[PDB]
């Protein structure tokens, strides 16, 4: 029942949302072979699905 | 030597009917298994936003191609071709064929077209098929997209916009296409970028290394050919440095770790071009069906 | 050398510091981390190499 | 080839699973944070010497000589991180969030 | 025609036929393409010569015919030349890993480093030496590396080229280290350098004026890591050429699409002419690889 517990993490354009979206990582030219834990948390596409 | 390819997903009988019209055409598969899931069939596993065309050509160069033979209730009977034996391939390519043509296989350029592969798709999977284009059209369209890639950096002026507008429109016997520009959102795709930068830097290191290396071999026995090589490079220097400042002071002494790095860099940057330099032929036709819907072609490769 | 004490400073060029100075600026829990580079210099508690 | 297929002859849910027993952990609960220079090898700083000094002070090395593996790593992405020589603690994992 | 019968002047004991019976589906070179052949010209033992030139062995081997070893039965060999196109199987002893997808070439063998010098056949003085079957990227890598060795090392004393080739002869390819034994210069290698210099002179000449300054444009636009390395290389070459500042490029005057098409098509022709020095044509296309990496099934 709070708005936001990390304002650098939950907006649509924060550093982490652009850092861990595979959409945004693909736009940034990332190494696809590496796996990160928090990428399952930020990717909104399967979240919507 | 037959392959079975099943679908995990529900298919309608109407999906079979819109599938069975592609009865004898080429598909790519990455490697030969006896039974393969359909998610590896077609280039859909590779095509995305930020790879580009040259990635598709490079991974198509080693993707093993397979003719389709039969459609069953759930599985597809694929038949791998063999060298020298004739087969029947349907012209799903956008260019008509004639008898005696030499055919190569190149990735399609109308990704997500108005046809949408005549609406053959699935949930998060559209079946995409590579174009079978005649060899001279293939090599010239490769050159055309590459010089489109060169002018993609300098798109400020308007005469370069008219030049690339000429570049989109292609001409062929009853065939005209608008070739898609590899630059999108004022930036080039990465594969065209590295291909064109490597080509230009190979030209640069050649132009600044050929004098010292023709000297190094011309200290040996000489011929007319190295003489005219040196004269040609003198023509290049006398038409090149007409505005550059005099006394550039190129030395005859240079430490070895420079030039071995220069030679190996030139060789690896030309080495990464031979996917687009050589056009490995894959087919020639011995008889064309009427209305060019299919052709009895002999396999090469 | 008592007279030519500016003649060293007459040339205007940065001089590299020693690996002793490269060693002394490390805190005690970063001396053992792999980012420290002077570990090949210390071989003995009585002698510096 | 034997083509078999299953049909659920039960409505609702008729089969359950249960995670029950730990043999052991694959990872180590390590704290080696994710090396983002391996994740984004393409990006550099604009100025050259600040890029060299940051890579030197952070300890991450640059590719020395250009090869087809360097451009294949930069274009396609590959096994940039090399296997460690000794691993008594097994697989390692950590990543960072501000 | 196809099945080629060889013989032996010497008898084979049980040890000899035992080490021959594990050589089935190994590729051996035959120089003659004849029927009733003899075992002294079999293999590379009549052609191997240390301190004579690796490139000579390479050229004669790529000129030699190839055949497959099957079914010894005692003083008989039954070499069978593989037909073009049909799937065959191979068995390599060259200590190099393989892959289900790549292609193959055939090279004269190097020393691996353990230095066994026993290829499991010796008849008196005569021995059997087998040509190494090498996957395509390692093949073009060793070809281009001997080409750099021949191209660089002219008119240099021994110490600088020694410091070059102690790190140039070594190749680490898929957890395996190889070194080239005989890099000695050849008149044939001189004609390779001749074709090399003429081709790079021609691509220096008819290249476009925008491609001669394209990397300067991409340098001024974007900064990437491989672009940083490319700017390092190109500006070091520029300052070895000229200490002046390289000027910025403006609107290029001579823009003509047919001109770029023609000059870059001739450029592609000349790059093909240069690459066909090192790009060897394939000999085997893998259908399957055995899990112990000893044998394979290749389609040729």
């Amino acid at each position: 029942f709070a708005a936001t517990h990390n304002p650098w993490a939950s907006q649509a354009g924060c550093l982490s949302d652009v850092l861990y979206n595979t959409r945004h990582r693909e736009r940034l030219g990332y190494n696809s072979k590496f796996y990160s834990p928090c990428a399952q948390y930020f990717n909104t596409e399967e979240i919507i699905a | 030597a037959n392959i079975f390819c099943t679908f995990d997903h529900k298919l309608s009988i109407a999906d079979v009917g819109k599938l069975t019209k592609l009865v004898a055409a080429v598909v790519p598969i990455p490697q030969r298994l006896h039974l393969i899931k359909h998610y590896q069939l077609g280039l859909h596993q590779f095509v995305d936003h930020t790879r580009g065309y040259v990635r598709l050509r490079g991974l198509l160069r080693n993707m093993t191609l397979t003719l389709m033979r039969r459609v069953e209730g759930n599985q597809i009977l694929l038949h791998v071709p063999t060298h020298g034996l004739l087969y029947t391939v349907l012209n799903t390519g956008p260019v008509t064929w004639e008898k005696g043509d030499a055919l190569c296989v190149l990735p399609p350029l109308f990704h997500g077209p108005l046809a949408r592969e005549n609406l053959l798709t699935l949930g998060q999977w559209e079946l995409v098929l590579p174009w079978i284009v005649p060899m001279p059209l293939a090599l010239e369209i490769n050159q055309r997209l590459l010089i489109m890639g060169l002018f993609s950096l300098d798109r400020s002026y308007e005469e370069v916009k008219a030049a690339v507008q000429q570049l989109q429109t292609i001409t062929f016997r009853d065939a005209t296409f608008t070739i898609p520009d590899p630059v999108i959102d004022q930036h080039l795709l990465i594969d065209m970028k590295t291909a064109c930068l490597s080509m230009s830097m190979v030209a640069n290191l050649a132009s600044e290394l050929t004098m010292t290396y023709v000297r190094k071999l011309a200290l040996e026995d000489s011929s007319m050919l190295l003489v005219k090589c040196q004269e040609l490079l003198m023509r290049l220097d006398r038409e090149r440095s007409v505005g550059e400042p005099r006394t550039p002071a190129r030395p005859q002494h240079v430490s070895p770790d420079d030039e071995i790095a220069r030679l190996s860099a030139l060789f690896v940057m030309l080495r990464q071009l031979d996917d687009l330099i050589r056009e490995q032929v894959v087919f020639t036709v011995c008889d064309v069906s009427p209305d060019n819907k299919s052709a009895t072609c002999i396999f090469k490769g | 050398a008592a007279r030519r004490i500016p003649h060293f400073y007459r040339v205007r060029r940065e001089v590299p510091r020693t690996v002793n100075e490269m060693k002394q600026d490390f805190v005690v829990t970063d001396f053992y981390k792999v980012g420290n580079i002077t570990l090949y210099t210390e071989l003995h508690p009585f002698f510096d190499f | 080839t034997q083509n078999i297929n299953t049909v659920d002859m039960g409505l609702g849910y008729t089969s359950n699973t249960c995670v029950a027993y730990v043999n052991r952990v694959r990872t180590d609960m390590g704290v080696r944070v994710q090396d983002l220079f391996r994740v984004f090898p393409m990006n550099v700083y604009r100025h050259d010497e600040v890029d060299r000094w940051i890579r030197h002070a952070a300890g991450v090395e640059r590719p020395q000589l250009l090869d087809t593996e360097t451009i294949s790593m930069l274009t396609f992405g590959s096994m940039s991180e090399r296997n460690a020589a000794a691993t008594v603690h097994g697989q390692k994992a950590a990543c960072e969030l501000i």
